[PDB]
């Protein structure tokens, strides 16, 4: 059965590869550290967002894998409309407010590391600002962005979901109609808010099109970007249906 | 050590 | 309570980035490179250990425990090593794609650690040190502390200790030469072997000023009474 002549062939054997630390030369410090910032930050904005998921009335009745599921389809556009919001309240003028201690200006985002993608942040931002959206409206509105992507297949839960999706629908008129009156119907205020909502399929499929085509730019790569790649595990249909307020 | 799914999955349950 | 009262009321705090502009971007990257690469090598080192021959057969409990007590005294050593084949043992040099220079080395935020650290390269260079000798080496660095309240398989692991520093003899005599230079040679690598317990006490005190989680985890686990240091010479 096989075998090895001394011991030392054997330790020699059992001696592990040589490991990287993935530091490439080329990616400024800057750049490494506000690109390796985010994305821990966005792990634990996930954590986050899931753990809020729980939290949300009728959502939580939903069975487990369709939390999941749904979870794993909006999540980026839940934090993706957040950071508009954050940013949005944070502002006056055009910053992503990322965080208390991570805002970037506008100068930052012109830069070529950061141009593509902010780009489509800055949209869900300045939208936010356009529309004067409350903080009611915004609560309702993100919790209707979790329930936003269905798959084809059906949920196991489905006609809860539903009724669920439509009470919050029905939430986000109560949320226009404090911030509005309701001697109006408030119907136009409706579609601009739903059409925002429509909208962060974009904004998402932007986002994660930017992913793919700068995941492949890392061609040799000694830091294999496995955060880029993972990105495109929990995202790739088709099974995802878009729910449209407006087709 | 954790892709994404596993992060989601892990948070749905316990961490 | 209104339904957007729970929604409002539910709203997770805002993270923050933990982001620090009295870092320089300079440190931030090479400190935190670091720590993701020693991360992998603990590990790897964990998982080394158990296919060592001997090692495998004591105690599940005995090879935590020697573990505990041996992970940086291996990771500083190959560093040491890999320094020595890699730039003639005065650049360390962590991973292959990450060196760091003498200029850099001399900086404060560096400089303490790096000298521990080039000792034990510099000195595998001055010894000439070859792979089947480092390699046996390791792998007393593996058995270089004890519980002083004993190990569960203690004869098992006399046993196997012995066995290495005898495969370190073998190891010596592989270069040929007197029987004098077999013995000095053998006194030398000993003694480096020895010097390794400083190196690891002065790499961990700075890392104890870590402190005053992933390396905290093991930081909080340690923080060397009970710990007996087997050594050569005295
Ligand atoms: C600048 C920039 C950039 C990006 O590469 C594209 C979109 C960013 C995303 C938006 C949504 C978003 C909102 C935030 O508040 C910080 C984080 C964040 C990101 C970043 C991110 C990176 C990795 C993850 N993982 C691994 C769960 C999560 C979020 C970085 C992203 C993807
Ligand atoms: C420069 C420098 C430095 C240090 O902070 C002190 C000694 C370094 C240690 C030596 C031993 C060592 C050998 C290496 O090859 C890379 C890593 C390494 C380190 C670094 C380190 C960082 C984190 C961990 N964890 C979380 C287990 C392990 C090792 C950095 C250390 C600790």
């Amino acid at each position: 059965h096989m075998l090895t002549p001394t011991l030392v062939s054997l330790l020699e054997v059992i001696e592990p590869e040589v490991l990287y630390a993935g530091y490439d030369s080329s990616v400024p410090d800057s750049t490494w550290r506000i690109m390796t910032t985010l994305n821990m930050l966005g792990g634990r904005q996930v954590i986050a967002a899931v753990k809020w998921a729980k939290a949300i009335p009728g959502f939580r009745n939903l069975h487990l894998d369709d939390q999941m599921t749904l979870l794993q389809y909006s999540w980026m556009s839940l934090m993706a409309f957040a950071l508009g919001w954050r940013s949005y309240r944070q502002s006056s003028a055009n910053l992503l407010c990322f965080a208390p201690d991570l805002i970037i200006n506008e100068q930052r985002m012109t830069l070529p590391d950061m141009y593509d993608q902010c780009k489509h942040m800055l949209y869900v931002s300045s939208e936010l600002h356009r529309l004067q959206v409350s903080y009611e409206e915004y609560l309702c509105m993100k919790t209707l962005l979790l329930l936003s992507s269905v798959p084809k297949d059906g949920l196991k839960s489905q006609a809860l979901f539903d009724a669920i999706r439509m009470t919050y629908i029905k939430e986000l008129g109560k949320a226009i109609v404090k911030r509005e009156g309701n001697s109006s119907q408030n119907s136009q205020r409706f579609y601009q808010l739903t059409k925002l909502l429509d909208s962060m399929h974009e904004v998402v499929e932007n986002l994660l099109n930017y992913c793919f085509q700068t995941f492949l730019d890392k061609t040799m790569s000694i830091e294999f970007p496995e955060m880029l790649a993972e990105i495109i595990t929990n995202q790739i249909p088709g099974n995802i249906k878009k729910l449209l307020f407006h087709q | 050590n954790l892709g994404l799914e596993d992060i989601i999955r892990k948070a749905l349950m316990g961490s």
